[PDB]
């Protein structure tokens, strides 16, 4: 509960709602800039450091073999800790297409704080999921191996019902669950009876064998159900098995931001409660070996801007640290593009 | 004559009251004849039916956003946009010039009752026109821009007997009364995301109606149309951005060929045109994929400066207005340079330069009375 104001460098105009913050061994990087990669920085990914509330978005470079990737604006990212690397999926490219590839990114060399990434385009084979955005992906271990569980979000209408009077309309995807094998990138769909509605902009936690899905906007009915779901999974000798459960103690929030305050215990911060009701109070989620719960914590202090603005966005930094942005009024003496804040919990 | 809808009423009632017999029609009878000219009033059918395009024939002014979901949970988008469809606009653009194409058919010694496969040539253009707002509240420092996407019919041709004939040609193409608007929006011309989000449906319809035929009665009997779309009215900045090249400060200069300034300055004039659109697209592909596992500094050179996904098939060709203005300012600067005679003594500082400019401007205002201006006009 340590809010702090922030000032920014000169190129503030590369911060757009729906970026990504990749935390590599203390260092942190910003991905998903606005507009295609300029000539100042051909990779569109920055080393994003901040000292004394002044942050210096510096360019990063890739390897000799990476796959120069477009800046996605709402992808699904997860921390594949098996060396440490990141998985990116889908998103919405600058030209408003939707990608359907896997992007596996790691560090090939960091010498004297001079980083050098490498990213690879891993492709799904089999019952691949359609291209979509706002969805969620988590990695989960069991029996010494691991698999990627993917829960879908929203997407464009299929390639038949596209009409140029509603060409940019979106609907939820069929609430399946996609099991992905990264060792060979193979895809297996699975249907489960406990889940009914399509879910988007939810929160996905992975207790080492069991994934918890909380919150989410249900586009099919324009409501935000408080239905939290637990998903147990096991991979036996043959094809794995999935199971769902519904547990009490729900909450209704969409587009929330997650971070790990303590091992086996997270905090969740303000996303949105209703399309007219933002979320000012934060909730401590107490994970566990087999059970979990959610309580309401002591509403970290805001300011006039955040409590008065209409929207917000951002993400985590990895070390119990949140980065948030604020539009900032334009009916003034030509205010800046965005204002910013950093949240701490220690 | 830019009248209003009430001033016209003033004129109408006063004329009718003074001279008894009415000379101007009422407002309602004006709107009923307005409808017969706006797009989306006539039947028309495609052959084969256009994939992804609706079949209705009664679509007027469609919201440009194209049903873009805008809820706080998603990307914040606030621009305004209005548009027609593309077929419903081409139809009306042809059916207003029905008489002007039939007259040409007559003049060119052709049996009026002909229904050959007409071919239309359509020039497409687009250019941001920012600083459109007003400080109605007398408070300054509040800008806003806008964008208009518009097209033009320029030549209607039928293939009678052995060859083609110019059934219709445009008298004065690049004037302001024969370029028809198609959509418009309030968004900065460089706000790439919003720009693509609004202009994608138009390109969808345009690529759809490139391998079909439109059957439509043309003065009685039915006729068949097919089209050709050349996109040319793009300034330098647009064609540099949407076609997916590095910005105008690049080492790569010509939007038509692939030569660096430090190379064209030596091989003066022996080039060609070798930068199409499909080549551009596959080159962006080889950029993104990077199959050769080679570093960036030579990959950029291999792909001749393409770093984005182009999303508009545009033909390359020099603009006229901006080219002439550029040349003009160009040798104006060479005049200002020749004041200082720097060829004899080089490397002067940036105060002799301002003095040279002042002397030139004053001498010109005294001799030829050319007023002083910062932003040169045609
Ligand atoms: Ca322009
Ligand atoms: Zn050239």
């Amino acid at each position: 509960m340590s809010l702090q104001m922030v000032t920014v460098g000169h190129n503030i105009a590369l911060i757009q709602p729906g970026f990504s913050l990749m935390n590599f061994d203390g260092q942190v990087f910003f991905f998903g800039q606005k507009g295609w990669p300029k000539r100042s920085c051909p990779t569109g990914v920055f080393h994003f450091d901040i000292k004394q509330n002044h942050l210096k978005l510096k360019p990063a470079i890739f390897s000799k073999d990476s796959c120069y990737l477009p800046p996605l604006r709402y992808p699904a990212t997860c921390s594949y800790k098996g060396k440490h690397q990141y998985i990116i999926h889908g998103g919405k490219t600058p030209n408003n297409e939707l990608s359907d590839k896997i992007y596996i990114m790691s560090v090939a060399c960091k010498n004297n704080k001079k980083v050098t990434f490498r990213c690879t385009e891993k492709d799904l084979v089999g019952d691949v999921p359609e291209p979509r955005y706002g969805h969620s992906i988590d990695v989960v271990y069991s029996r010494g191996k691991s698999m990627g569980v993917l829960f879908g979000g929203r997407s464009y209408m299929p390639s038949t019902q596209r009409t140029t009077e509603k060409w940019n309309s979106v609907a939820d995807c069929l609430p399946h669950v996609f099991l992905i094998d990264f060792e060979f990138g193979c895809a297996t769909s699975y249907i489960l009876p406990e889940l009914q509605d399509g879910l988007s902009f939810h929160v996905s936690i992975a207790r080492n064998d069991t994934v918890y899905i909380l919150g989410g906007h249900s586009l099919a009915s324009n409501i935000r159900p408080a239905n939290l779901y637990r998903i147990r999974v096991d991979l036996p000798l043959g094809t794995p098995a999935v199971n769902c459960t519904v547990l009490p103690g729900g909450i209704s929030v969409s587009s929330a931001i997650l971070t790990q305050t303590n091992n086996d215990e997270f905090v969740i911060v303000g996303g949105y409660q209703l399309e007219n009701q933002k979320r000012m109070v934060c909730s401590l989620v107490s994970l566990g070996d087999n059970t979990i719960e959610i309580s309401e914590m002591e509403t970290p202090d805001w300011t006039s801007d955040i409590k008065h603005s209409k929207i917000w966005f951002g993400s985590n930094m990895g070390n119990g640290t949140i980065f948030l942005g604020i539009p900032g009024d334009n009916k003034q003496a030509m205010s800046e593009a965005f204002y910013f804040y950093t949240l701490r919990c220690s | 004559t830019f009248l209003s809808c009430s001033q016209y009423h003033k004129m109408y009632r006063t004329v009718k009251a003074i001279t008894g017999r009415q000379i101007f029609q009422p407002l309602h009878a004006l709107r009923n004849a307005e409808k017969v000219l706006l797009p989306g009033y006539h039947p028309f059918e495609w052959q084969p039916p256009l994939k992804n395009v609706s079949s209705r024939t009664d679509v007027g002014i469609i919201d440009g956003l194209s049903g873009l979901a805008s809820s706080v949970d998603e990307y914040p988008v606030d621009t305004i946009a209005k548009r027609f469809r593309y077929d419903s606009a081409l139809v009306s653009a042809l059916m207003d010039m029905e008489e002007d194409i039939l007259e040409g058919m007559r003049s060119q010694d052709l049996d009026d009752y002909l229904n050959g496969p007409f071919t239309v040539v359509v020039k497409e253009s687009c250019d941001g026109m920012g600083d459109v707002s007003e400080k109605h509240g007398s408070g300054p420092a509040v800008p806003e821009k806008a964008v208009r996407f518009s097209f033009t019919v320029m030549r209607i041709t039928i293939e009678h007997g052995s060859q083609n004939v110019k059934v219709f040609e445009e008298p004065k193409p690049n004037s302001e009364l024969c370029c028809k608007p198609l959509c418009l929006m309030l968004a900065d011309e460089s706000d790439h995301e919003t720009l693509t989000a609004i202009l994608s449906p138009l390109i969808a319809e345009r690529e759809a109606m490139k391998s079909s035929e439109l059957t439509l009665e043309m003065g009685g009997i039915p006729r068949t149309f097919k089209f050709i779309f050349r996109g040319t009215g793009y300034d330098e900045k647009l064609v540099r951005e949407v076609e997916g090249l590095e910005a105008s400060g690049s080492v790569y200069i010509c939007t038509l060929c692939d030569t660096t300034r430090l190379e064209a300055s030596q091989n003066l004039v022996f080039h060609s045109i070798t930068r199409s659109h499909a080549e551009n697209l596959q080159r962006y592909e080889v950029w993104r994929s990077n199959p050769y596992h080679e570093s960036v500094e030579e990959l950029r050179d291999r792909v001749k400066g393409v770093s984005a996904k182009p999303f508009i098939e545009t033909v390359p060709s020099i603009d006229a207005l901006h080219c002439d203005i550029g040349n003009a300012a160009e040798f104006y600067k060479i005049f200002q340079l020749e004041i200082g005679e720097v060829y004899k003594h080089p490397n002067a500082s940036k105060e002799e330069r301002k003095r040279w400019q002042a002397t030139l401007d004053k001498h010109l205002r005294k001799r030829m009375n050319l007023k002083p201006i910062m932003r040169m006009n045609g």
